[PDB]
């Protein structure tokens, strides 16, 4: 009877791993999200679930915990022995514990290890290889805590419909990474059109949203297939900082990106081809410098906002650059005692 | 275009 | 004084660009290699100086820095306002800084730009074209670092006399590109001889050195002018992967070259007509796939080993194929059964 389950609220909230579907009783309400909140994969990546799915889980669970009909029951979030579903499910209840139960990531992860349960499978990147860089559930909970600490999301105001609308390719495939500062998107094409059923967006499709949300600057990181002047004519600044798909940026490119972003007060729309690897890597450099995220925290946060971001050697790159970016950030913030 |  | 000189060791080692040959003073020792270490050009290529010349420079400078009579002087490596000499001289002191002063390529390049001096001219290829691909001094230093990182050379054991012996056409015109793995040479001829001064070498001339150095396999990429039987009968394996002089290799030729080399035990001797363009291009494909050299890094490394390698469109080919080759490397490693 709930043997091996992880206790998150005493005699009230549990997380369980179950081979077969349980049966709710007069004493226990079971629910699973494994078929409801489903990760959309690129290759063999399987999580973490994105920010809107974290939000939907917390909504679902808060409703259950306030419900009259369940008020007398133990609530059990269960998952299956599919370890990729189980990692995501553990991430969700851990994130709830951080956001709504005021536990630290360490306390939440300790609860997830409460029973005698097997370890949680680390998350992998969207690349075709294996090994490399393992992003654990704990890393993802640390990234949630840091995002919350610096106000990168607020579930009192989060607009899931907007997130789920604009993440789609038909609506421009973008996600905010840092509210009011960073939007990540896939690179516009020279003409808005459909091509083999795939929708293509010209730069002009973005002007209304960009203007309304204070996007002053476009940074392009991939090969040129549209004229930059189409943006600059419309009043946006535009910058090119090309580097090769799947590679790591030169010091000069990182330096130039940081100066561009530090010298505008508005938001920056950053794209590459998919807007995943190269875009995520340079945004992470800014966030590590100016908010002192660790490499694991920022890879987690950016992937929670925009799945598949930061790929292959870019992951180890952020770990190698962390110490220097943190120093640059301290030096930056010291020259600000007086602006 | 190899030298000669 | 020393206005605009680049400091490499505090109050001790500098790099200067000077219109006229200065005179060593009682405080300052001046030296130049512009007429001592001279690049042998194919066409309009002018550098980078080969690995034996890097070595000779480093020996020379280490001796000056250990001399008692010079111990109280500033040592100043100077070059002229010939920008092709100056680029090689900057490459040499930067390479010394990487190998012996433990500077990063970026730190060495920062020192090279520290003074008040124009930029450094990028190296061009050995083709008749006008330059289309800029191989920078920093690229070359990155190539030095990667070669050091993966043990492609070691100046504790490097034999410069042997390098400079076998590079000569009378002694076989070959250079090692990856120790124990790749040897690049110009194509053998049907009969050994000396035709119009230029000596020609038959397959059998190479049998001793190959056998002694675990060369098991020959790959030919140019027109046939000798029977593959002459190598196979001697116990060597021999492969033909012809593609047109000056062309870029097809997907099929790349895949086959890589198959051969990945399933080959010993060292592989690769040749085209000159052993420069087609030969350098395919060897680079392997090194990019399996060691994750960038295009610039491998073009630099192979040219430092074997000047004139990788020509015309082959340069841009390697840049255009980098992302793909790195991915092929990840896929290759994802199928391994090691440990």
């Amino acid at each position: 009877e709930l043997i091996g389950a992880c206790e998150f609220m005493k005699d009230r909230l549990y997380f369980a791993t179950l081979r077969n579907r349980p049966k709710s009783t007069i004493n226990i309400h079971y629910f699973s999200i494994d078929e409801e909140l489903v990760y959309e994969n690129f290759y063999a990546d399987f999580g973490p679930l994105n920010l809107a799915m974290v939000y939907r889980y917390c909504c679902k669970l808060n409703k259950k915990l306030k419900s009259y009909s369940l008020s007398r029951k133990k609530i059990v979030h269960y998952t299956s022995f599919d370890q990729r579903k189980r990692a995501n499910a553990a991430f969700l209840i851990g994130a709830y514990a951080v956001i709504y139960l005021k536990k630290t990531p360490e306390e939440a992860y300790r609860a997830l290890l409460s029973g005698s349960n097997p370890p949680y499978l680390p998350f992998r990147d969207a690349s075709f290889g294996n090994c490399t860089y393992n992003l654990t559930v704990l890393d993802c909970l640390q990234g949630i805590r840091k995002g919350l600490q610096h106000g990168f999301f607020d579930f009192e105001t989060f607009d899931a419909e907007e997130y789920e609308h604009y993440e789609r390719v038909e609506n421009g495939d973008f996600n905010w990474i840092v509210p009011g500062k960073f939007l990540a998107f896939s690179g516009p094409h020279p003409k808005s059109k459909i091509e083999n059923g795939y929708p293509l967006h010209a730069p002009e499709a973005y002007f209304p949203y960009f203007k309304k949300n204070n996007v002053t600057t476009i940074v392009r990181l991939n090969k040129k297939i549209y004229e930059a002047k189409r943006f600059t004519d419309a009043g946006f600044e535009h910058y090119d900082l090309f580097f090769i798909d799947g590679s790591t940026p030169s010091d000069n490119i990182v330096r130039r990106f940081l100066n561009i972003c530090e010298n505008t007060e508005g938001a920056i729309a950053v794209h590459s081809k998919a807007g995943l690897g190269r875009t995520g890597t340079l945004i992470a450099c800014y966030v590590m410098k100016h908010y002192r995220f660790t490499h694991a925290e920022i890879i987690a946060w950016i992937r929670i906002c925009r799945p598949g971001s930061i790929i292959g050697p870019q992951q180890h790159f952020l770990k190698e650059k962390q110490a220097s970016l943190w120093v640059q950030g301290d030096i930056f913030r010291s020259k600000l005692k007086n602006r | 275009a190899s030298p000669r």
